[PDB]
C-alpha cells in the first residue's frame, strides 16, 4: 500500500464542499464532491455496459462557448465522515512492550498472529472513532458502493 | 412601477412516487441502435400431471412446450419549445433561466401522468365499487389480501391513494387504543406509517382521472371468443362482442372501464382452485383498451386487457373456472357518466419504464439537463431572420407491461 498525490483538473466546476464549512482548509466539513468527465468507451471498460449512462447535470459551462463533443459523461466521487462504534482489542503480551491496543479490523485469524507474541487480555472496551468513506455516484445510482478510506 | 426584484415568487409543484416504484431495471439500455423499435422478454412455463392406476401414459397426450413473449415499445416525444425576440427577454431576464426551472418539471410531470394512464388502461384486477371513497382500515388491506391470494411472492407490492384519503385513515389511526407511538405520530403530523395493512401505502396528489362514459341495458356476450392459449400467448388481449346495448351511442365504453363476467370466477394460478372472497366467489374482470361506439341493434365490439384462458388441449394454462360462451351475462361497474380519480395497487413486476438516449443534433449548440435521473436534451437554433430564436427540450419514453393480472384499480366498499 502507498500514499499518492494526484492533481485535480477544473477545480472551479468539479469540487463542491459542505456549505457549513467556513475555514480556509475546510476542516469543519462533513461531505464533499469531486466531479470528473469520462468517455463512453472508458465508461463501458469499467463498471458495466448493461446499464445506459446517466450523467450529473450542473448547467455551469457552455456559457459563451461552442460545444461539439457530446461524448463526455460526468461522474462524481462522494465523501462522508461518520462517527461509528468500534471495538479495540488490547494485546498485552509482556514481551517486547506490553500495552498495545488494536482495532477489530486486525484479528488473530485475519492476520496471522496466532497468539505467538500476543495475549488476548481485554477486548471489550468499545469507543467511537472518526472514519471517512468514499463512493462513486452518477445521476442514476451507485457505480461503486461506499467503502472506508484509511484516514481521518 | 419600474423597479422589480431579481428573486422570483414561489410556485406550485406535484410529486413523483409512481416512477420510483415501477421497475426500471429489466428495460434499461436495451433499446439500442441494434435492437430496433421493440424488444421482448420470455415467459415462464407451466405443466400438468396425468394420474393413472399403473403408468400406461401411452394412451393419453404428453405436455406440449409453448413459449410466450412480452414486447416493449417506445412512445412519442415529450417536447416543450419557446420562441422569442432576444432584446425584450434580455432586458432583465437571464438567458431564459427563469424558463430553465419549470420546464423539466413539466416534462417529468407529463411522464408520470402518461404512466398513470398506461397502468389504469392496461390493469386487470378490480376491487370495490368506484363510487365509495376510502374510510376504513380494511379498504387498504383488501388489496394485499387479494394479491397474496392470487399467489404473487417474488416482487414487492405498493398502493397509491389521494391526499384527502390518507387523512381519513390517520383519523382512524388516532382512534387506536393501545399504540402510544402511532397515536402520537398521527395526532402530530397526521402521517400514516410505511406498512399499512400488509402493503406499502403512498400518498400522491398528482394522479390521473377518467370519465366513465354513458352506457345502458343488460349487456350480454353474443359470440364465443377465442380464448385458447395459442391466440393470447403474446399479449393477453382478446376481442369480444356485446349485445343488448342501447340503440346508438358514441363513446359507449371509454378507455379504462371494467367489464365483469358474473358466472366465471378467478383461479389460484398454481393450485388451479377457485377464489372465495369470504362470502362470495370472486368474479373475473377485464379493462377496456380503446374507445368503442355502439351501432344500431346494440352491437358493441370491444378489445379487453386480461384473458380468461380456458384451453382444453393445454389445460395447464387455465386461468378461469369455466369458459365464457354465448349467452353469458356481464356488467359494467360504476354509474352512468361520472368522473372519478381511481386508486392503483400493483406488484413491482407489473409495468416497466426506460429512457432512450438521444444523440446531439449536428452543428447545433446543446446540453444535457438531469432531473430525478431523467436526462433532457436541449437545443438552440436561429431559424428565421427577424430577431427570432428558438429552444426545445425533449425526452423519449419506453413503456412495457409484463402481466396484466398483477395490478389494477381499487376503491372503497359499503
Amino acid at each position: 500500500q502507498r500514499i499518492a498525490i494526484e492533481p485535480i483538473y477544473d477545480p472551479s466546476r468539479s469540487v463542491w464542499f459542505d456549505p457549513d464549512a467556513k475555514k480556509y482548509d475546510k476542516s469543519d466539513a462533513l461531505w464533499a464532491f469531486c466531479m470528473y468527465s469520462l468517455s463512453p468507451e472508458k465508461y463501458e471498460a469499467e463498471y458495466g455496459k448493461k446499464p445506459p449512462t446517466s450523467l450529473d447535470v450542473t448547467s455551469m459551462t457552455s456559457w459563451e462557448y461552442n460545444w461539439f463533443g457530446a461524448d463526455v459523461i460526468y461522474i462524481a466521487k462522494y465523501y462522508e465522515v461518520r462517527k461509528e462504534s468500534v471495538d479495540v482489542i488490547s494485546y498485552r503480551h509482556p514481551i517486547t512492550g506490553e500495552i498495545a491496543t488494536y482495532d477489530s479490523d486486525q484479528v488473530e485469524d485475519i492476520e496471522d498472529e496466532l497468539a505467538i507474541a500476543g495475549f488476548h487480555e481485554v477486548a471489550r472496551r468499545s469507543v467511537k472513532r472518526r472514519r471517512v468513506y468514499v463512493s462513486v455516484v452518477d445521476g442514476d445510482g451507485f457505480l461503486e458502493k461506499p467503502r472506508r478510506i484509511p484516514g481521518e | 412601477s419600474q423597479i422589480v426584484l431579481k428573486k422570483f415568487l414561489p410556485g406550485f409543484m406535484s410529486d413523483l412516487v409512481l416512477a420510483k416504484t415501477v421497475d426500471r431495471q429489466l428495460l434499461a439500455g436495451e433499446i439500442n441502435s441494434s435492437t430496433g423499435d421493440s424488444v421482448s422478454f420470455k415467459r415462464p412455463h407451466q405443466f400438468s400431471s396425468l394420474r393413472t392406476p399403473t403408468g400406461d401414459i401411452s394412451g393419453q397426450n404428453k405436455n406440449n412446450l409453448i413459449s410466450g413473449k412480452a414486447t416493449g415499445r417506445v412512445g412519442n416525444y415529450i417536447t416543450v419549445a419557446v420562441e422569442y425576440q432576444q432584446l425584450e427577454e434580455a432586458i432583465k431576464l437571464n438567458q431564459l433561466e427563469e424558463i430553465l426551472a419549470p420546464v423539466r418539471q413539466r416534462i417529468v410531470t407529463d411522464l408520470e401522468t402518461e404512466l398513470a394512464h398506461f397502468m389504469m388502461n392496461n390493469g386487470a384486477l378490480s376491487l370495490g365499487s368506484p363510487n365509495t371513497p376510502i374510510t376504513k382500515w380494511s379498504d387498504v388491506a383488501q388489496t394485499a389480501s387479494f394479491l397474496k391470494d392470487l399467489g404473487v411472492n417474488e416482487g414487492e407490492n405498493y398502493a397509491v391513494m389521494d391526499p384527502w384519503s390518507a387523512q381519513r385513515l390517520a383519523d382512524a389511526q388516532t382512534g387506536l387504543h393501545a399504540s402510544d407511538q402511532l397515536v402520537r405520530t398521527a395526532w402530530e403530523n397526521a402521517q400514516i406509517p410505511t406498512n399499512f395493512g400488509g402493503i406499502r401505502a403512498l400518498m400522491s396528489n398528482g394522479l390521473a382521472s377518467r370519465t366513465q362514459g354513458a352506457f345502458g341495458g343488460t349487456l350480454t356476450v353474443k359470440t364465443q371468443p377465442t380464448v385458447t392459449y395459442n391466440a393470447v400467448k403474446d399479449s393477453y388481449q382478446f376481442t369480444v362482442t356485446l349485445t343488448g346495448a342501447t340503440a346508438s351511442v358514441t363513446g359507449f365504453l371509454k378507455a379504462g372501464d371494467q367489464v365483469k363476467f358474473t358466472n366465471t370466477y378467478w383461479l389460484q394460478q398454481q393450485t388451479k382452485q377457485a377464489l372465495y372472497n369470504g362470502a362470495t366467489p370472486i368474479s373475473f374482470t377485464a379493462t377496456v383498451t380503446a374507445d368503442a361506439n355502439s351501432d344500431s341493434g346494440g352491437d358493441v365490439t370491444v378489445t379487453l386487457s386480461g384473458v380468461p384462458i380456458y384451453d382444453t388441449t393445454n389445460p395447464q394454462y387455465n386461468s378461469v373456472s369455466r369458459q365464457v360462451e354465448a349467452g353469458d351475462a356481464v356488467s359494467v361497474v360504476g354509474t352512468a357518466s361520472q368522473t372519478m380519480k381511481p386508486n392503483l395497487f400493483y406488484n413491482k413486476f407489473f409495468c416497466g419504464l426506460g429512457s432512450i438516449p438521444l444523440p446531439k443534433l449536428h452543428s447545433i449548440d446543446s446540453a444535457v439537463a438531469t432531473y430525478e435521473g431523467f436526462s433532457i436534451r436541449v437545443h438552440k437554433y436561429a431559424d428565421g431572420d427577424a430577431n427570432v430564436q428558438k429552444m426545445r427540450f425533449d425526452l423519449l419514453p419506453a413503456y412495457v407491461c409484463f402481466n396484466p393480472h398483477m395490478g389494477g384499480q381499487f376503491f372503497g366498499n359499503p
